[PDB]
């Protein structure tokens, strides 16, 4: 059974639970650092923030134009970074309800996203016409490394735990491994 | 005789000695009242907000809504002079901005002053028709 | 200009809907237009069924590909 | 009228709408079943859906009976043999006539070759 | 992969041709880029006319709601532009000006209908008239009534501006438009400003409103509460001489 | 099961019976009465709504059907049919979506008897105001849905029941 | 007509299809920026002489 | 005449009245039953403020305004002017030649109410404006007029709400 | 040659 | 080739350009929040830590109508009620100079 | 069963795409928005008028002022609303120029926004 810290649910049977308040198709979950809270972003432009113990919504942040594909929490869990159509990458705290940085320089829509281990450091990918991943700083909001060499729509994105290679997939099936001080 | 305006693109005003003058010019336009246009071109915001919530607006807002207005002046017109100059213009007149404010933003401003099926459709029609009995 | 996947023969018979006779440049170019936007809806459609992680289009795809474009919605 | 009175007459005004339908329907905009929120509420908004619908099918009645030069409207293609008898149908042109009014476009291509 | 050979088969000759035909298509050298990239990287001299136009204020310059004198100042540049050598009818910014007061009082019309309530009722002189009004609550609309019968006795009076106490009473209770307003009526439909996306983009990406002025507003993670959330209750060197300069640079600014 | 769920039955049934009246005087054809039928026992597992999109847009084309059979029509297009379903559910989704914007709208300061209090922001739109927005938002209000609920089907039954009386006569007097 | 051949063309040149657009799509901007360049290109382009003088010349050691 | 009996006992120059014409001409060229309960079968059997304000001021009028006003409620546009409402109306560029009487005199019915509503409206928008500062009507109270008459009804919208779309209609016909 | 552009 | 940068060849560039201003990273991961807190004051910049901004926000008198009221009519001072750039007379010089040019090749 | 021509194309060009299955009745919806486009856009170039090109391209622009701001476009397309990149670099300018907030570990993961701007007193 799945518990819940209200009076009048106290030992209540139930394995499953539905959290309910989206209004379009959800793209993104993600756990935070037992979890307490959940995030989700949706195609109506929202980000979502949810509590595991009460079942219910704290908080939505509205800073897109437009759909919203991927969101992710940081690897300690209190800042997080979000991405989608408008070419735009945010890097959001729950403390705050606007974003605290903006990250522009991609040419196209983002389709992937991924934290570094130390958690100063954000990677992400775009699609079509662009090609690319983009490592970017969160201290100053600048990009620091650029990798090409994709031909096909990226996946997926996946940084080493000793903070020193990246691997990236595509629709050709091909698995990208780089090394990031070098850049190749 | 008629009042007429300066013409030569010359300038007027200049105090030199090139002084050329018509028979009969007309007046510059003044006022002596003491209510100017730079201070009621102030209120005539303030005016339209009297007029539609029946000061009003936050500073952010003003801004706001002096931006709307530039824009659409500057966007407007463009769209109407290409038009005017497409059905072989060389003036620019109402009929052309009415259309633009019609059609593109369905705004009506009174007071200034069809299709049919041709045959092969007619025939495609009567071919489906007599397909589907 | 270009080769066409389209067919001018569609917008002809559009035209006649209307009464309306047109030339042959106007024709390449209107069927030049529809190609292009047609080609713009599939970009947004495959996006949005690849942000699912699905390789089937539904008609929920094209929909949200014409929401977004800011295109009157078929029912 | 007050909210108050009309809320608690809802036992009179309950739609022809199934609860099933509006649990759906609710859950895809964003609104817990009601379960959780008060069912008055959810019936108020089914009863308000059914009057949009009557409004629609008024109109388009009123349409259908003012038509009966001669041919029909380019962009409404549908129907087979045409029906039988001196019976009222529903066309698309007569849904498309009506619904225009309510800002909604529902014009085709009747054939394709 | 024999199933596409069937379909392929399927299309008629004419149709095979005409597809076969794109391999023609010589690729996609994209040069009209160009323009776009130098876009942003006896006769008459129409130049040194058009150029007029960068030589006046922006309504959000100088503080001032277009009028006639401006739009007339605008539109002789624009019709240079397009060829249109003869300018324009003497009649045309009259025109131009009562459109722009009636956009923006659409405008406005539509953010104020979404947001307020309990308006100016139709007993006289005052109120939306057989345009489009607000909501009314059940308090506001007994209050109104009674006090429409007892002023049309001969009980009541209004005051200068012809409002009953009621409706002065809500009146004064409505404060100025602010930008939650504006954001909000933007997510219930275009508002008229689907042409200007600029506006909207502005809008939806700046602060939120009253965050500046609370920064270190926080409220905290609380399970055991009714919402689960707990409120509190070289000469001259620079680094030498940076001061000095800025105090220099400052006034120079003013 | 209401007032109003019923009397329109009643009215189907009686623009029924009256047609089978006409059908006979024409003559100086048979129709069969409207059922909706349920489906087979469902579990669920947990609390929440059924989750089946096919089923549900089947029930909502069979409302429509019946409201449109109401409005005066006998018979039907699919696609006309299929186009209305559709403009329906977006309309729901619609209506619910405007309920929860309203709803959850960002708080305003506090000011008179409730600042007093030590309060410092208050929700920016009442409950009534929530509910009031929404109807007055989508097009309808309060007495506009009470006068159809209560008065419109209960005239139109009793003239449908007048129309019957007088065909009845018609017809016994075409016989004799 | 052989038909392997045939599909091969087919799909070949259906995989490789980019349509041409026949005017550009726009891109939009606040107005303010634009009157104020334009602005400031008036004025260097007076300052400067069209180019032909160079004013940020530096004559020395500072 | 028109505007006399509407409340409007001033002396309106050229521009008002020319621009109340060109609403009328545009509303003219612009423009039991069929669809009643009875037709749902195919057998037919035979059967078997304003108004106060009106009052108040008529009560308020001497003989002769009283008489003044009763000659000029019968104004109008059709009432033995058949053929230069015709031609005024463009009948033959909209549609086929000589419609019958009944539609002329719907018409005439038509645009009485038609001045009748723009005077009372622009009244009271001339007497707001008055209000606020501390005369017959003039041409922006009647634009102020007409921009109201064109408003719709929000169930005319709602199948556009949440979305980015602008309303695009025809001349609503008040 | 993207090297000599760099350099 | 035409231009000294091909468009498609943008972003590659870009990349190397990166790679000469930004050799080193700090690439070590953290094992907790505190370490990520004091990373993240250890790496603070100061052209990125300023504080957020301000808000918006928004007799003599018989002299300058007797002013007024003397400048009646006046085409230019009284508009007022100026940076000269000399355009004309650059005008004139680039002229004589063209024309210069043009009669000494005669 | 019969099927109409453009409706085995447009199928084709989705597989060769690398879709690998449809909902049947996408090509239709295809078709049809398709000849809405072409109604839409000759009606307006009606107006403006025999029809000649420039009557078709200015329409053509007229109707690009407020839809189809989207597609793939990269450098310098208007793709993803059609803003102008200079306009982003300046506000991300303005927006990363202010500090990182300042957090103390016994908040980390628990603090959250001001009153304003949460959820509470919603049921």
């Amino acid at each position: 059974p799945l518990k819940s810290a209200l009076e009048n649910e106290k030992n209540l049977k139930v394995n499953n639970r539905k959290l309910i308040g989206h209004s379009g198709p959800v793209y993104g979950v993600s756990f935070s650092d037992s979890s307490k809270l959940l995030l989700s972003c949706s195609a109506d432009g929202q980000i979502r923030l949810w509590s595991l113990e009460i079942w219910a919504c704290l908080c939505i942040y509205k800073a897109h134009d437009g759909p919203v594909f991927r969101v992710l929490w940081g690897p300690h869990g209190h800042y997080f970074a979000s991405a989608g159509w408008d070419k735009t990458v945010r890097v959001f705290t729950q403390d705050h309800a606007s974003a605290v940085r903006i990250m522009v320089g991609h040419d196209t829509s983002i389709s992937a996203l991924a934290w570094h281990p130390n958690g100063t450091y954000v990677f992400s990918a775009s699609d079509e016409m662009d090609k690319s991943i983009r490592m970017w700083s969160v201290i100053t909001g600048n990009c620091v490394r650029i990798f090409t060499g994709h031909t096909h729509y990226i996946t997926a994105l996946e940084c080493a735990h000793n903070g020193k290679i990246l691997a990236s997939a595509d629709t050709g099936g091909n698995i990208f491994i780089w090394d990031i001080e070098k850049g190749t | 005789p008629q009042p007429v305006p300066n013409i030569g693109g010359a300038g007027s005003g200049r105090p030199t000695y090139t002084s050329g003058q018509p028979a009969l010019p007309k007046t510059p336009a003044f006022q002596l009242e003491g209510e100017g246009e730079r201070v009621l071109n102030k209120k005539k915001l303030d005016e339209l907000v009297r007029q539609v919530c029946g000061n009003m607006l936050t500073p952010e807002v003003e801004e706001s809504v002096l931006n709307m207005a530039d824009a659409f002046v500057d966007n407007v017109l463009h769209q109407a002079c290409r038009n005017a100059k497409e059905r072989g213009s060389k003036v620019l007149e109402i009929r052309d901005i009415q259309l633009v404010l019609e059609r593109v933003y369905n705004i009506r401003i009174p007071g200034y002053a069809k299709v049919q099926p041709n045959s092969n459709w007619i025939k495609k029609m009567s071919a489906v028709q007599a397909a589907k009995v | 200009g270009p080769k066409l996947l389209w067919n001018p023969e569609n917008v002809r018979d559009v035209a006649d809907a209307l009464g309306i006779t047109l030339s042959e440049e106007p024709l390449r170019l209107l069927a030049q237009d529809v190609e292009y936007r047609i080609g713009q809806v599939i970009v947004e459609s495959l996006r949005f069924m690849r942000a699912a992680n699905r390789t089937t289009l539904t008609v929920q795809d094209v929909s949200l590909a014409l929401r977004v474009l800011d295109v009157e919605p078929l029912y | 009228a007050s909210l108050r009175e009309f809320l608690n007459k809802m036992d009179d005004y309950a739609p022809i709408i199934p609860d099933a339908v509006t649990n759906y329907y609710m859950t895809r905009a964003g609104l817990p079943p009601p379960p959780q929120t008060d069912i008055r509420l959810a019936r108020l908004l089914a009863l308000a859906t059914q009057k949009f619908i009557a409004d629609i099918a008024a109109d388009a009645y009123q349409y259908s009976r003012i038509r009966a030069l001669g041919i029909q409207r380019p962009g409404y293609g549908g129907g087979g043999q045409g029906g039988s008898q001196n019976r009222t149908v529903l066309t698309m042109e007569d849904l498309g006539m009506a619904v225009s009014e309510f800002g909604v476009n529902v014009k085709r291509s009747e054939f394709y070759r | 992969e024999r199933r596409l050979k069937g379909e392929v088969m399927q299309l008629p000759a004419r149709d095979r041709r005409r597809i076969k035909e794109l391999a023609h298509n010589d690729f996609d050298p994209y040069d009209a880029l160009a323009n776009v990239l130098m876009e942003h990287a006896l006769k008459m001299n129409f130049d040194l006319e058009i150029r007029k136009r960068y030589a006046q204020p922006l309504a959000v310059e100088s503080g001032e709601f277009p009028d006639t004198s401006n739009i007339e100042s605008r539109m002789l540049p624009f019709c240079y532009e397009a060829g249109l050598s003869s300018g324009h009818a003497p009649d045309a910014a009259q025109f131009m000006s009562i459109a722009t007061e009636t956009f923006i009082k659409e405008v406005m019309s539509a953010i104020f209908s979404r947001t307020r309530s309990n308006g100016p009722g139709d007993s006289g002189s005052a109120g939306f008239g057989l345009g489009s009004g607000w909501i009314q609550t059940h308090r506001y609309r007994k209050q109104l009534a009674k006090e429409e019968e007892a002023f049309q006795r001969g009980e009541i009076s209004r005051d200068k501006m012809g409002l009953l106490p009621v409706e002065a009473k809500a009146a004064s209770e409505r404060g100025p438009l602010g930008m939650a307003d504006v954001r909000l009526a933007l997510e219930m439909g275009d508002c008229g400003l689907a042409g200007f996306p600029v506006i909207v983009k502005s809008v939806i990406y700046g602060w939120r409103e009253g965050e500046l002025e609370n920064w270190e507003d926080y409220t905290y993670v609380d399970p055991s509460r009714p919402d689960g959330i707990a409120i509190p209750s070289w000469e001259g060197a620079e680094p030498e001489t940076s001061d000095l300069l800025n105090a220099v640079l400052d006034s120079c600014l003013a | 099961s209401s007032r109003l769920t019923r009397r329109i039955d009643a009215n189907i049934r009686q623009m029924q019976e009256t047609r089978k009246l006409c059908s006979k005087i024409g003559v100086i054809i048979q129709t069969h009465p409207f059922v909706e039928a349920d489906i087979e026992p469902h579990y669920i597992s947990g609390e929440g709504p059924v989750m089946a999109g096919e089923v549900c847009r089947s029930a909502l084309q069979r409302s429509v059907a019946k409201i449109f059979y109401h409005a005066g029509f006998e018979e039907l297009q699919p696609s006309a049919l299929d186009c209305i379903t559709d403009i329906a559910s977006d309309y729901f989704q619609k209506l619910v979506r405007t309920f929860n914007v309203y709803r959850e709208a960002e708080k305003k300061p506090a000011t008179g008897a409730a600042a007093e209090r030590g309060a410092r922001f208050v929700p920016r739109f009442t409950p009534e105001e929530v509910i009031l927005h929404t109807l007055d938002e989508n097009g309808h209000d309060i007495d506009s849905l009470e006068a159809y609920a209560r008065d419109e089907v209960e005239r139109l039954g009793n003239k449908l029941a007048q129309i019957h009386e007088r065909m009845k006569g018609h017809l016994a007097d075409l016989l004799r | 007509v052989d038909s392997d051949e045939e599909t091969a063309a087919v799909m070949s040149a259906l995989a490789n299809w980019n349509p041409q657009p026949v005017v550009p799509q726009p891109v939009f901007a606040p107005l303010k920026r634009q009157y104020q360049l334009a602005r400031l290109h008036e004025q260097l382009q007076a300052a400067t002489n069209g180019g032909r003088t160079n004013i940020f010349k530096v004559v020395g050691f500072g | 005449q028109m505007m006399y009996v509407s409340g409007e006992t001033g002396e309106p120059s050229l521009e008002t009245t020319g621009i109340i014409e060109d609403i009328v001409r545009q509303q003219v060229i612009e423009i039991g039953l069929p669809w009643e309960p009875a037709s749902f079968y195919s057998v037919e059997v035979p059967e078997r403020q304003r108004l106060r304000k009106a009052d108040e001021r008529t009560k308020a009028m001497t003989k002769e305004e009283y008489v003044t006003w009763s000659e000029f409620r019968q104004a109008s546009f059709t009432y033995r002017k058949g053929k230069r409402f015709r031609e005024w109306a463009g009948f033959g560029l909209v549609t086929d030649s000589k419609p019958s009487d009944d539609i002329i005199d719907i018409l005439g019915f038509l645009t009485f109410e038609m001045v009748q509503t723009l005077t009372e409206e622009a009244l009271k928008i001339k007497e707001q404006e008055d209000l606020h500062r501390e005369t017959p009507v003039e041409p922006r109270h009647i634009q102020e007029a007409f921009r109201r008459l064109q408003q719709r009804p929000k169930k005319a919208r709602a199948m556009l709400n949440g979305t980015k779309l602008q309303q695009r209609t025809q001349l609503k016909l008040f | 040659n993207l090297n000599q552009i760099v350099t | 080739d035409h231009m000294e940068l091909d468009p498609k060849n943008i972003y590659e560039v870009e990349a190397k350009i990166l790679l000469a201003t930004y050799p080193k990273l700090d690439l070590e991961p953290t094992k907790n929040a505190e370490e990520t807190i004091a990373k993240l004051e250890k790496l603070a910049h100061p052209e990125h830590s300023h504080k957020p901004p301000e808000p918006k926000v928004r007799d003599e008198a018989l002299a300058a109508e007797q002013e007024r009221y003397m400048l009646t009519l006046d085409e230019r001072l009284s508009s007022k009620l100026w940076e000269p750039r000399f355009e004309r007379f650059k005008l004139i010089e680039n002229i004589k100079q063209e024309h210069a040019e043009k009669k000494e090749q005669e | 069963s019969p099927r109409p021509r453009d409706a085995r194309t447009l199928e084709l060009l989705l597989t060769a795409q690398g879709v690998t299955s449809f909902e049947p009745r996408v090509s239709q919806l295809l078709l049809d928005f398709a000849y809405r486009h072409t109604a839409a856009v000759l009606s307006d170039a009606l107006h403006l008028s025999s029809i000649t090109a420039n009557a078709v391209a200015l329409a053509i622009s007229s109707r690009l002022g407020y839809q189809f701001r989207g597609g793939g476009g990269g450098y310098y397309g208007g793709g993803g609303g059609g803003a102008s990149k200079d306009w982003m670099l300046e506000l991300a300018r303005e927006r990363n120029k202010v500090a990182l907030p300042r957090v103390l570990p016994s908040e980390w993961g628990v603090r959250l926004p001001g009153e304003r701007f949460v959820l509470s007193g919603v049921s």
